[PDB]
């Protein structure tokens, strides 16, 4: 009935979210970001071509997992210079089966919470990149186009030793239950 | 069986982007 359209909407949201998460957590210098209107609020999006392509490729590979409801979580993992996870924005996604301004509005909520989440988060070390983790089951065809293969996440990235938990937002509609929450280390 | 996966490539480094931003 709906389904494709949910994934479409969801995938685009995650794109916009990942950019904004990189801007507010200062993973790349603020100078690469330009202001864009998105869900009718001010957001920040990278102008750096290769970064933009990295993000697009990641999410275009996630899309088929979303499209047939195989994504348990999409985690933006922030990593320090030594490639150790300092911070994780976990988007945890369910699409239960079963029984449009409302979706925009509930997505806008997550965007807004990200914008101001600097007010509730311990500011990160210098020298940071990120990666994306996707919790799923056992896309091997968009990996092969793209030249953007995926590989099992290392145990150092999945486990965070004794993490602090900072929820930002929850939505619970009929179509979609999503909780966004951060994990920090001590 | 439940699995976590990641992109094999790393995102652009902060340094590489900084240089892009300079030049």
């Amino acid at each position: 009935n709906f389904g494709q359209v949910v994934a479409d909407v969801l995938c685009e949201f995650l794109e916009v979210a990942v950019h904004l998460i990189l801007y507010v957590r200062e993973v790349y210098p603020v100078g690469i970001f330009q202001k864009r209107k998105k869900y009718n609020v001010p957001v920040q999006m990278s102008c750096h071509p290769e970064l933009n392509q990295y993000i697009q490729d990641t999410l275009h590979c996630v899309k088929p997992l979303l499209e047939k409801n195989d994504v348990e979580k999409v985690v933006v993992v922030i990593l320090d210079k030594e490639h150790r996870p300092v911070e994780k924005f976990v988007f945890e996604i369910t699409q239960p089966p079963l029984l449009l301004s409302h979706v925009e509005q509930l997505l806008r909520a997550f965007i807004l919470k990200i914008s101001v989440c600097d007010a509730v988060l311990d500011h990160n070390p210098p020298g940071c990149t990120f990666t994306v983790l996707v919790h799923t089951r056992e896309m091997e065809k968009i990996q092969v186009i793209k030249d953007f293969p995926w590989i099992l996440a290392d145990e150092q990235d999945v486990h965070m030793h004794d993490p602090r938990l900072i929820p930002l937002k929850t939505m619970t509609s009929d179509i979609l239950k999503m909780q966004l929450y951060v994990e920090e280390r001590a | 069986k439940k699995i976590v996966i990641m992109p094999c490539k790393c995102a652009p480094s902060r340094q590489l982007v900084q240089v892009w931003l300079q030049a």
